[PDB]
């Protein structure tokens, strides 16, 4: 399977 | 006094939220255990490497397909 | 031969990133040039912190848990 990768930044949404 | 107005040195960012409508960081300050929200705009300027360290640690890659 | 910051050009924007080399590298576009080169994040982080921050800020994806 030919694949292409892309950068993501994963953040937990906090409260307040 | 809250956030940067408390006059403490940022130690590390321990989280974030966009619910206020603007990005904010939950900041841990040196020698304190009460963290509080600061705007991202202020953090980017006042402690860019601390912001960068936070993002860098959360960077990953997704794939297509 | 000169590539990256060695070209002596000003950073315009970061357009990609990869850590395949074993260290984080950013694909950097330069002002007044159509060329882009991989540069070490270690170098970009200090030489253009705001350019690095804008790359990340644009790529946030959120999740949540109690």
């Amino acid at each position: 399977t030919n694949v292409s990768l892309y950068p993501v930044v994963k953040i937990r949404r906090l409260s307040l | 006094p809250r956030g940067f107005a408390r006059g403490l040195e940022p130690e590390r960012i321990i989280g974030a939220t966009d619910s206020s409508g603007e990005l904010m960081f939950l900041m841990k300050w040196k020698n304190s255990d009460e963290a509080d929200l600061v705007p991202a705009k202020e953090a980017n300027v006042k402690c860019p490497q601390v912001v960068i360290s936070f993002y860098e640690e959360r960077l990953t890659w997704h794939s297509y397909p």
